[PDB]
């Protein structure tokens, strides 16, 4: 009962030598990618403590 | 589309940040907001009513109606009216241990409209990447033991290099800091993003020639993350910020410290403390438990390896290996060692998430990339 256990991790490790990988240019892509997006929604947090410490301040 | 896909996500801005507010039926501090302090990665942030339980109620509100009515319009009506009485009956418990009807109604609503004409998951996505930002615009404290008005972040340390000479202790104290958020733990928000983009685009490629078409090789990709790290990391929170606050519950009701020794995911810097038997049962929980989520959530949510040849079938798709049925176990020598090493695997990088610990608790920051890609997605699909 630790023979499927040794059955899975020789598959999976004979599945990660058959899985492509992102090596230099896709890899920076998508991380401009989600740079991208991440700076898109990253900023709303901070207009929000923009609009709201003037609100703090007053309420 | 190109104004509506930034409209619609405008409209769902403003009503995220309308739904960004405190009620005033009374102020107290944090004892009815220790509960929602562990839901807090769940929808929204806030120590009070905001968008306590919008949309996920109402779906799952469906699935009891669809469940009674198994073991189209009146159905779809009723949806937002069932899952906006419940949150309401809810946050009746919530004061006792007004405002929310149109909120949540108009929340709950809204993005009703953007799924169905023209967004769950982008909600906790704002809410980690108004977190990153938060932890790294920090100069708003009164002063503390040590600082001007400040938390130690990135324009802190701006601000106080300057006024403070004596950079050779200050390096030190701006990397071996653990109270507030440090200047070397955001290069460990950077490191962690870096590498499970670099995760997520691990993939098995399969070909397709298409039935009477000679030589369209639309291949078909099975991702690491065959399972998004929504379902899977989704599973986690909603078994530990519950677990954890029905301990805490039902303690005062009839332990929070006296059984930690199995729930605490451990955020230390060194991390061989009193307890290293707790971090191995932790790293046991965060890699089987979670695992055993996505190998139990792919034979269900329509998508394991019997399903997937019908979906390849139904579109007149045929692999171009032997038989018009043998591609199930053409494939299905990929999806379940994908399926569990890619719960695995998962579970790992976000233990790495927290073990180093990069900007939060492994579980928002980690499932807040699989949300930047699934809109990555629909921003190059259309
Ligand atoms: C809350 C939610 C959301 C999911 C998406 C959701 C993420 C997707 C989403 C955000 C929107 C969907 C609904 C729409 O599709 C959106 C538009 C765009 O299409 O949804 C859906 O509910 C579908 C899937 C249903 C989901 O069940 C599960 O996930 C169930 C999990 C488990 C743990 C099952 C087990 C193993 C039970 C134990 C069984 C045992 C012990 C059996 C015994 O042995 C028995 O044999 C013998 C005895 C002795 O007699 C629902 C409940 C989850």
């Amino acid at each position: 009962f630790v023979e499927p256990s040794r059955q899975f991790v020789k598959d999976s490790i004979r599945l990660v030598k058959r899985c492509t990988k992102p090596d230099r240019k896709e890899f920076q892509k998508i991380a401009m990618a989600t740079a991208i997006g991440f700076a898109i929604m990253g900023f709303i947090g901070f207009f929000v403590k923009l609009i709201h410490i003037p609100i703090n301040n007053i309420i | 589309q190109f104004k509506e896909k930034v409209l619609w996500t405008a409209i769902t801005l403003f009503i995220f940040l309308v739904c960004c507010q405190i009620p005033l039926f009374g102020i107290m501090s944090s004892d009815s907001a220790d509960p929602f302090y562990w839901m807090r990665v769940i929808l929204a942030s806030n120590r009070g009513t905001l968008m306590e339980l919008g949309i996920s109620p109402i779906v799952t509100s469906g699935l009891i109606m669809q469940l009674l009515a198994g073991a189209r319009a009146l159905f779809n009506g009723a949806q937002k009216l069932f899952g906006m009485i419940i949150t309401i009956g809810q946050s009746i418990v919530y004061v006792m241990t007004l405002l929310i009807t149109i909120q949540l109604f108009v929340a709950g609503l809204i993005v009703l409209l953007l799924d169905e004409l023209l967004g769950i998951s982008l909600f906790i996505a704002t809410n980690i990447c108004e977190t990153i930002v938060w932890k790294a615009f920090s100069p708003t404290t009164v002063n503390t033991g040590r600082g001007m008005e400040f938390e130690g972040a990135i324009i802190a340390l701006f601000h106080l290099l300057a006024t403070r000479t004596d950079k050779v202790r200050a390096l030190r104290e701006a990397f071996y800091r653990q109270n507030l958020p440090n200047l070397m733990n955001l290069i460990a928000t950077i490191f962690v993003f870096a590498v499970v983009i670099y995760f997520q685009g691990f993939r098995v490629d399969l070909p397709i020639k298409s039935a009477r078409y000679r030589g369209q090789y639309n291949t078909y990709p099975i991702k690491l993350f065959y399972t998004s790290n929504i379902p899977i990391i989704l599973q986690s929170a909603l078994v530990s910020n519950l677990y954890v606050i029905s301990q805490m519950l039902s303690a005062r009701f009839s332990p929070v410290g006296g059984l930690c020794h199995y729930l605490s995911p451990p955020e230390s810097f060194g991390s061989v403390l009193e307890d290293p038997v707790h971090a191995v049962v932790y790293i046991v929980f965060m890699l089987g438990s979670c695992a055993f989520f996505s190998k139990t959530w792919i034979e269900v949510s329509g998508s394991s390896a019997k399903d997937v040849a019908k979906q390849l079938k139904e579109q007149q798709m045929v692999m171009r290996g032997h038989r018009e049925t043998s591609m199930v176990h053409e494939l299905n020598r990929y999806i379940p060692t994908a399926a569990a090493f890619g719960g695995l695997c998962i579970g790992a990088l976000s233990v790495l998430a927290d073990f180093l610990g990069a900007i939060g608790s492994g579980t928002g920051i980690l499932l807040a990339v699989t949300i930047i890609y699934q809109y990555f997605e629909i921003f190059v699909k259309e």
